[PDB]
């Protein structure tokens, strides 16, 4: 598996198009892009509100935050049972792939992944508020 | 895409638009607050002479609401500027920009002042 | 009397009040006939009310400047004046209520704590049960003071879910 | 019959029938002692 | 082409007490039985949303059918205990000889611990509470003059209350129709149409021809009701009828030979109000209600049922496209035929608006005798059919984001007029949003302006009629226009609908019945109050219906329901933002807004119409003092608020003393909600451990886990409680007050 | 008239007490919530999990207390 | 960026990965449970903190804890 690069020329969903689009953020932050196959043509649910057409074979949309591409993903896995993968575009042109990072969706175990912010204790064995008192900064005990 | 519509986008209302001093770009933005200053001070007369609370008065009525109409614009005046300080700290349009705002700015209080003294003029 | 207090039998202005509130009836009275379903009613009410105002006179109560009755809180001074009944001997008599109501209570809920479902025994009481131990209630004093010398009454301290501390 | 008097005894049921008592017996002793202030 | 036909199934269930003893056995979550608190609460929270039981359409219509007959049932009951209370506990046979002296009463109370008092004084030498239901008016509109007569519509009563019962048992458990049968719509609304509208009125017409009409005619008359002929005389002696009626002595033949015009002596059109009694004129409803049956009659024959005449539904509603909405109203009717929430948010927001509506028809052109003139009736009748539909159509908006949620499918949706209104909502919601910030400025702000320019002594810089004048010149205009109609443009009708257009009073037994209302600059401002009130309550609601499903925060609302608590802190916090927080917090602002509606109508008509008729003039209630007062804040705080409770809080040792008790109960309702609305579980939850712990150590700890309600459900006790105090406590305030002074 | 109010005036004392006495011995954690300490004084809540945890810090102890405290004085 | 925490207690359910609706959490290998796996959390720069992960894990006390921290577009949830 490796890295897919992102086609900006991919088609586009049948959709007449609404006000819960895109804002002025996309313009200046960052936007999101999803993009899989079809393998027929269907209709289905905008997490912006309505209903779009996919077409046959390739579809793009762009999205103004990650939960609204990853809402989608999960009304086309659950129901269409497909495979998108969606992107974080920035203003200047870099494109950055997303979900999944290492190709396997995260709820399956991979070999190669690294464990992050695992801590090898209980909650009940965590230390006082008082012994991370005065750290530079507001610090739970958990961060310690 | 957003939701096409006649309002959002037609000729007729485009053309409109892009006359207003606001869009009408190549013009110097000192000469763009002046123009928008004149029209919007002549405008803010008229409410305070006729429902200000010396309407009544014959004559005081008159100079009393020009007055504040003149107050106003030199508030709004204040309202200008400090909001160029704050927007632009560090694009096509000169007008969006640090040195643009601050003779915008400078331009409607000119413009501003002199449509309130006008509109008292047409009065007496 | 008892903090100023004179007996309502005493009282002028408790005097004054019955016969205001006759009044009242009486004025209500004079516009119905002799025997009518209205008179009759209203003849009843009056009747009731001179019936209240002797009674409580005749009860040893304390009226007020307000001319009203007044209770004896202190048993002291309950029982030194003899006004036992007003709030002292109702004392005693509620607390047998209330902890014969509590004590069924609390002996049905253990008895069903043994069955296999104990859940359903309580959305869906089990009757046979519930009188059995509503009768056997009225002993609850006695029972309920050998529970405690007995060490029963109370779950230890060490079956007990508490909180982190 | 063993289900309809299942059902006389569940909780709702129950209360209705142990208030309407309840009400019933205090509201019959005020009928015939009216007015009850102090034991006496 | 499938034919219109019955069709049902033989013995879809058994008739047992089994299931009666396992609570819950209608889900399949609480079927289990209990482990905490929470499943009781869960129980009836979830007993009738039959939608959630089954997912098949069959079951739920066969559980909605036999559930309305269970309604229909015990509607039966409560009317016929009405006629059973107005037989042997009232006073309505003094009341037919003194209406105008006598105060309809039909509840008497036993004498217990001294609640005799409550047994007022209300005359006929019988002593009751006073009733503002308006039984003792429709009854005598109907004709009724002997408690006999009111003893067998009781028994009648109570006969179909058994009939309804049968039914609802009948048509679930032994022949319960079929899906197919519910989804006739073109045949039910024909029979509905004709047969119930339209029957029914031309029924009613028959009972107003022959009973009301002659018993009126004699009651109005002055002659004694016992001495009055008995309907079935006047039914079967024709010359009886001719004597009060010469129209009858032709009998039926001009009705066929279309000489219409000869029963114009007791077919009628005169309009206004009959001077005797102050109410319409009878012959007038009666012309009424046989126009109405022939309209209805007619309307029941539009739609194609079994013989190709007549109309298809779904092929109206798919001609109708054009341009500016792409595909138009296609897949509304399969909506509409497979979503009962769907047809329950229609219905309840039509049915809503028509109880508003009666409401303010009924004080104007009051339909039943003495009705007028008995200022409890009408404040307490206006007042009941304004909330009953402020409560109907905020459900229309709890039902309409059910339908969104639940009943909503993309597939059978794509650009028609339900999608195209989901793709601006924002659009919507941010111009409905600015409307009611506008109209908050402008409506509420004057009343700001006033009280600041009186409290500084400049009353002539007041928003008033003796200053800065606001005159609402197009309704005088309606009000003028209305008032010369006979003249012109309603040529055969003798007199206006209605006596507040203009023109003279009618007064009855020296009271106002109905006299011209004036609009000023105080009815001017109260209004654009009542357009700001009702344009909030409907961004909520219609906010909560657009944005069911997804919006901007929560992408995917529709997955967590439709009643959840919010979707945790993150993101900033997202408490209250599913569909039916939506209607929580319109349920408050639908309160808001009424309640001004009801102060408004109360204070207006004391001021203005009601009074006492004498040698010089009118004298009203309050004399005239809502035109001044009644444009600034302290002005309905001082003179309507402070005033007015007067006779409720000097109700103790009266008749009335019931009402001050109510007044004050009610005040303690709505401020112990507050304690629901102004925290949160977690906190009781918390609370309950300890008070746990100490019952574990008395061994009297319970099975069933003690549980601090759920979120949801605070909130709904919060609403419930406070719209039980603060309605209670005006409901008190009312009466009390119009019974004293009324 | 002076022991009704009395009593009454004890009511809102106690009341006023019992919510901060507790949101001060609770504030260290509970049953619903074992680590309260490790997210401070003053926190919106933990989620609707666990069947619901609003005003669950010692934060909003405190503010249901002003409440009670209000209607006593 | 708020906090997000796996304890040891973690019987690799897999629930609060499922749960997230912001693929903040993932699954890697473990040897200190019978599922041999553990949740992780990668990704936390994208959490909101809705805490839906907690309210899908079933160990008592809780193997995943998330702790509300220092605001951003990101874990604000603005699309503007
Ligand atoms: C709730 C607390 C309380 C309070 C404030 C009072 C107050 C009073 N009691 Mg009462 N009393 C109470 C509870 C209380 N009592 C209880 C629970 C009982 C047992 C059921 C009694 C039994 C009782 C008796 C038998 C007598 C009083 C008497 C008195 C008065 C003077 C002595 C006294 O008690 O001083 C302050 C109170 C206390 C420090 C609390 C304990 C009081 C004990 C139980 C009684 C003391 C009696 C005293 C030795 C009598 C000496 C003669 C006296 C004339 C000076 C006073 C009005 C006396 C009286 O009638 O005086 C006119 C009296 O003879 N009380
Ligand atoms: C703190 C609460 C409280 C208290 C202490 C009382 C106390 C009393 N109330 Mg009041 N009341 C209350 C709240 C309270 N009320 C409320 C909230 C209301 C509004 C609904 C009323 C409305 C009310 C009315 C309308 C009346 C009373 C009356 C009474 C008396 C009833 C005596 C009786 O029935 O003996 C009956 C005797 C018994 C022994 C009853 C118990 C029976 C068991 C089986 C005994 C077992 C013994 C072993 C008594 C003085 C009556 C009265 O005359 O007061 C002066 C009366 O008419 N109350
Ligand atoms: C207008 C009032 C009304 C009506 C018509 C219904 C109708 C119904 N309820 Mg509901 N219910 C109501 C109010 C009402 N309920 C209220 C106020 C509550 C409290 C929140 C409930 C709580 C409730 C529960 C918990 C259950 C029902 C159930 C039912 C269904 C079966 C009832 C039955 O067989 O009765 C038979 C009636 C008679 C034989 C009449 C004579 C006997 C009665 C007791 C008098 C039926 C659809 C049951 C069901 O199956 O729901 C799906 C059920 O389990 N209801
Ligand atoms: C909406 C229905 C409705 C309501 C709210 C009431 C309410 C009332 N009725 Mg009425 N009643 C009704 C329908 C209704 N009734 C019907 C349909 C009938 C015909 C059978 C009657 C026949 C009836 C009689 C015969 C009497 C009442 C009486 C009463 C009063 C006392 C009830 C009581 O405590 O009984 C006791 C409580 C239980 C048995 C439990 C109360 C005001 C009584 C009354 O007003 O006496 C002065 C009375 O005598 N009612
Ligand atoms: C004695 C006759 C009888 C019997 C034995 C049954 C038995 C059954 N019915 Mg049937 N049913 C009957 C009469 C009967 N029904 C009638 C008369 C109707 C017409 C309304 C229906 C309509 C009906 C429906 C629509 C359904 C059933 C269902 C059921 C099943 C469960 C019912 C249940 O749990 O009820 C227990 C419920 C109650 C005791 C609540 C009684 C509610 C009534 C309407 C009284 C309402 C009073 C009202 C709230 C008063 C105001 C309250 C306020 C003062 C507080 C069971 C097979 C259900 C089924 O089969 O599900 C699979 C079902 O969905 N029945
Ligand atoms: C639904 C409403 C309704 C009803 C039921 C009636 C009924 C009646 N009207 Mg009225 N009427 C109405 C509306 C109504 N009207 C309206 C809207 C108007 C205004 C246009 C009038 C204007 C009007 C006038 C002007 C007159 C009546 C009259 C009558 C009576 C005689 C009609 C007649 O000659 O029938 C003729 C025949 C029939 C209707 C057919 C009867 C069929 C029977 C019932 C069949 C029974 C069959 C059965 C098997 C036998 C029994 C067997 C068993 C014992 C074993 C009758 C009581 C007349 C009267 O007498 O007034 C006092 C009269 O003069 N009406
Ligand atoms: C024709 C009228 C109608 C009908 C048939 C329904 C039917 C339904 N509604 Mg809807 N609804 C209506 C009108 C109607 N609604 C109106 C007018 C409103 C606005 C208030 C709503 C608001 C509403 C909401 C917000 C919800 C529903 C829901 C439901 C469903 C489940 C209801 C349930 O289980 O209740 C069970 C019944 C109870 C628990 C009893 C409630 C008791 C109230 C609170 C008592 C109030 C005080 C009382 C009347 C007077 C004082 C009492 C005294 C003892 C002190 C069901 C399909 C629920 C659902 O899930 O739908 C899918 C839901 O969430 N409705
Ligand atoms: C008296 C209490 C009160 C007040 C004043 C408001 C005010 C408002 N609510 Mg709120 N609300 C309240 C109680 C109140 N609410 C309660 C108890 C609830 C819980 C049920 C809610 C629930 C609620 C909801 C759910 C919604 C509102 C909405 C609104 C807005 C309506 C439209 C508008 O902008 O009007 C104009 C504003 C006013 C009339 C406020 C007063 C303005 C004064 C009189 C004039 C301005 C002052 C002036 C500039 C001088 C300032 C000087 C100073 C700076 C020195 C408004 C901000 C709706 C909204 O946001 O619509 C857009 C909305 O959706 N409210
Ligand atoms: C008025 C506007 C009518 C508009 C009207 O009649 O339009 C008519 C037009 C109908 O177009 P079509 O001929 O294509 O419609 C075919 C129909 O059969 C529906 O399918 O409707 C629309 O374009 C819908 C959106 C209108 C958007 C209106 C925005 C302004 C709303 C203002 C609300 C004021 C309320 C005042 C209440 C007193
Ligand atoms: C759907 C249709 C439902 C129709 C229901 C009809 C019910 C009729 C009940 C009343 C019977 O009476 C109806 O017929 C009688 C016989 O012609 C009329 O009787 C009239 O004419 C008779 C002719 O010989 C005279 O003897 C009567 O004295 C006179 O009153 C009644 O004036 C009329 O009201
Ligand atoms: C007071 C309060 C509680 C506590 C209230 C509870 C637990 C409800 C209490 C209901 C009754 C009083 C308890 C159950 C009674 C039994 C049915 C037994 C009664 C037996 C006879 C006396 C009838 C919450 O749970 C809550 C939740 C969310 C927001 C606000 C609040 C809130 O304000």
């Amino acid at each position: 598996w490796t890295v897919p690069t992102l086609n900006p020329d991919t088609p586009s969903p049948i959709f007449g198009g609404s006000t819960g689009g895109l804002l002025r953020k996309a313009q200046t932050e960052e936007f999101y892009v999803i993009t899989w196959e079809a393998k027929k043509e269907q209709i289905f649910e905008m997490p912006t509100g309505g209903a779009a057409i996919m077409r046959q074979g390739p579809n793009l949309l762009k999205f103004g935050k990650k939960e609204q591409c990853l809402a989608l993903t999960t009304q086309l896995r659950n129901k269409f049972k497909l495979t998108p993968c969606f992107y974080r575009v920035f203003p200047d042109g870099k494109v950055q792939y997303l979900h999944p990072a290492d190709g396997v969706y995260p709820e399956k175990v991979n070999a190669g992944r690294v464990g992050a912010n695992q801590n090898m204790r209980r909650i009940g064995q965590n230390v006082n508020p008082i012994k991370v008192k005065f750290s530079g900064r507001m610090m739970s005990p958990a961060e310690i | 895409g957003m939701l096409e519509t006649p309002v959002t986008s037609a000729p007729i209302v485009a053309t409109y638009l892009s006359n207003l001093p606001a869009y009408r770009t190549g013009v110097a933005p000192v000469l763009r607050g002046v123009e928008i200053g004149l029209a919007h001070g002549f405008l803010l007369a008229g409410p305070f002479i006729k429902l200000g609370p010396l309407r009544n008065v014959p004559e005081t009525a008159e100079i009393a609401g020009s007055l504040s109409a003149a107050g106003l614009v030199l508030i709004l005046a204040l309202c200008l500027s400090i909001y160029g300080s704050a927007q632009f700290q560090s694009a096509r349009d000169p007008l969006f920009s640090a040195d643009g705002w601050s003779e915008f700015a400078a331009g409607f209080l000119v413009g501003g002042e002199a449509g309130v003294a006008w509109a008292y003029v047409c009065t007496q | 009397d008892i903090a100023g207090l004179t007996p309502c039998s005493e009282s002028k202005a408790y005097a004054k009040l019955e016969k205001k509130e006759l009044k009242t009836l009486e004025k209500r009275l004079k516009q119905y006939e002799a025997d009518s379903a209205p008179a009759v009613a209203l003849k009843a009410t009056m009747e009731r009310t001179k019936a209240r105002f002797a009674n409580y006179a005749k009860a040893g109560l304390l009226c007020g400047n307000d001319g009203l009755p007044h209770l004896i809180a202190d048993p002291g001074l309950a029982l030194k004046y003899g006004h036992a009944g007003e709030v002292f001997i109702p004392t005693f008599g509620f607390l047998y209520v209330a902890g014969y109501i509590g004590y069924v209570g609390r002996q049905y809920l253990i008895a069903v704590k043994g069955e296999a479902k104990p859940t359903d025994k309580e959305i869906i009481i089990d009757v046979p049960l519930a009188t059995k131990l509503a009768w056997q209630g009225a002993g609850w004093p006695l029972a309920a003071v050998q529970e405690l010398q007995r060490g029963t009454l109370l779950e230890k301290e060490e079956n007990i879910t508490v909180s982190p501390r | 019959m063993k289900d309809f008097t299942t059902y006389l005894s569940t909780a709702p049921v129950i209360a209705t029938i142990w208030f309407t008592f309840t009400a019933g017996l205090l509201i019959e002793i005020n009928r015939y002692f009216p007015d009850p202030l102090v034991f006496s | 082409a499938k034919k219109v036909k019955i069709a049902v199934d033989r013995n879809p269930v058994e008739t047992s007490f089994e299931k009666w003893a396992k609570p819950g056995h209608f889900s399949r979550t609480l079927s289990k039985g209990p482990n905490t608190t929470t499943w009781i609460w869960n129980l009836h929270a979830d007993a009738h949303d039959f939608d959630s039981h089954t997912s098949d359409l069959e079951e739920i219509s066969r559980k909605v059918f036999s559930a309305h007959f269970g309604q229909l049932g015990i509607i039966f009951i409560w009317l016929s205990g009405m006629y059973f209370h107005g037989a042997r506990f009232s006073n309505y046979e003094a009341w037919l000889s003194d209406p105008t002296h006598i105060k309809p009463s039909a509840q008497v109370v036993w004498p217990i611990v001294g609640q005799e008092i409550l047994n007022g004084d209300v005359g006929g030498g019988f002593q009751g509470i006073q009733i503002t239901s308006g039984f003792f008016q429709l009854w005598r509109a109907s004709g009724i003059t002997s408690e006999l007569q009111l003893y067998t519509t009781a028994i009648g009563g109570l006969v179909m209350a058994a009939a309804m019962f049968f039914a609802g048992w009948f048509h679930y458990h032994k022949a319960a129709p079929k899906l197919e049968w519910f989804q006739n719509v073109e045949s039910m609304l024909n029979h509905h149409l004709g047969g119930l509208l339209g029957l029914g009125s031309l029924a009613w017409a028959g009972h107003q021809i022959h009973v009301s009409l002659p018993v009126n005619k004699l009651l109005d008359a002055g002659v004694d009701p016992k001495e009055i002929p008995l309907p079935h005389d006047l039914l079967l002696n024709r010359a009886i009828m001719a004597d009060l009626y010469p129209s009858f002595a032709k009998g039926i033949a001009p009705f066929f030979t279309l000489n219409w015009s000869e029963y114009s002596d007791f077919l009628t059109f005169k309009g206004g109000l009959n001077p005797v009694t102050g109410g319409l004129w009878l012959s007038d409803t009666a012309h009424h209600h046989v126009a109405i049956a022939v309209l209805f009659l007619v309307a029941g024959h539009m739609y194609r049922t079994n013989w190709g005449i007549g109309h298809s539904m779904k092929e109206i509603l798919e001609a109708h496209r054009g341009p500016f909405t792409g595909e138009g109203h296609v897949g509304l009717y399969e909506i509409l035929t497979t979503s009962w929430h769907a047809q329950l948010a229609i219905n309840l927001a039509l049915f809503g608006s028509l109880s508003i509506i009666v409401a303010h028809h009924m004080y104007a052109m009051p339909p039943y005798p003495y009705l007028a003139t008995d200022y409890g009736t009408q404040l307490s009748l206006f007042t009941h059919h304004t909330w009953i539909g402020g409560f109907c159509i905020v459900g229309a908006g709890a039902h309409a984001a059910i339908f969104m949620v639940r009943d909503y499918d993309p597939t059978n949706n794509y650009n028609n007029l339900l999608d195209r209104v989901i793709r601006h909502r924002d659009a919507i919601i941010s111009h409905l949003n600015w409307v009611c910030i506008f109209l908050g400025f402008h409506s509420f702000g004057l009343y700001i302006h006033n009280d600041t320019m009186s409290a500084l002594g400049r009353p002539q810089d007041m928003f008033s009629d003796t200053a800065i004048q606001l005159q609402p010149v197009f309704a005088q205009w309606i009000q003028n226009t209305h008032f010369l109609a006979p003249q012109l443009t309603a040529p055969n009708a003798l007199a206006a609908t209605s006596l507040t257009w203009g023109g003279d009073l009618v007064a009855v037994g020296g009271k106002v019945a109905m006299m011209p209302i004036s609009l000023g600059t105080s009815d001017f401002m109260v209004h654009h109050i009542h357009a700001f009130t009702i344009h909030v309550t409907v961004l909520i609601l219609l906010k909560g219906v657009l944005f069911a499903r997804s919006s901007r925060l929560i992408p995917d609302k529709a997955n967590l329901g439709f009643r959840f608590p919010c979707d945790g802190p993150g993101r900033g916090g997202t408490c209250q933002v599913s569909a039916w927080d939506h209607v929580f917090l319109g349920l408050f602002w639908m309160y808001n807004s009424l309640s001004i509606v009801i102060f408004h109508f109360s204070w207006k008509m004391q001021s203005d119409v009601w009074g006492t008729v004498t040698a010089s003039g009118v004298s009203h209630i309050t004399g005239g003092n809502f035109a001044q007062s009644a444009n600034t804040i302290n002005g309905w705080l001082r003179d309507f608020l402070w005033a007015q409770s007067s006779q409720v809080i000097q109700s103790y040792g009266s008749a009335l003393s019931a009402y001050g008790l109510i007044f004050l109960g009610a005040h303690f309702v709505w401020a112990f909600s507050l304690m629901f609305l102004f925290s949160g579980r977690g906190y009781w939850q918390e609370l309950i451990e300890s008070i746990v712990w100490a019952h574990n150590k008395l061994k009297v700890a319970p099975a069933i886990q003690p549980r601090a309600l759920s979120i949801t459900q605070g909130r709904a006790v919060g609403v419930a409680h406070y719209l039980l105090g603060g309605i209670a406590t005006t409901w008190s305030f009312f009466l009390a007050r119009i019974i004293s002074v009324g | 008239g002076d022991f009704l109010v009395h009593h009454a005036i004890a009511l809102g004392l106690h009341t006023t007490t019992l919510i901060l006495v507790k949101g001060a011995l609770d504030a260290r954690g509970s049953k619903l919530m074992p680590d309260k300490k490790d997210f401070g004084y003053s926190f919106p809540c933990d989620g609707p999990g666990r069947g619901g945890t609003c005003d669950i810090s010692a934060y909003d102890a405190f503010y249901l207390a002003v409440f009670w405290m209000l209607n006593t004085i | 960026a708020h906090i997000v925490k796996i304890y040891d207690t973690c019987i690799g359910c897999t629930q609060c990965v499922r749960a997230c609706p912001l693929d903040v959490l993932e699954m890697v290998p473990w040897d200190g449970c019978k599922a041999s796996q553990m949740a992780s959390a990668p990704r936390t720069e994208d959490c909101v903190g809705c805490k839906r992960c907690e309210t899908a894990c079933p160990t008592d006390f809780l193997s995943v804890r998330v702790y509300l921290g220092s605001e951003s577009t990101r874990s604000m949830g603005l699309s503007y």
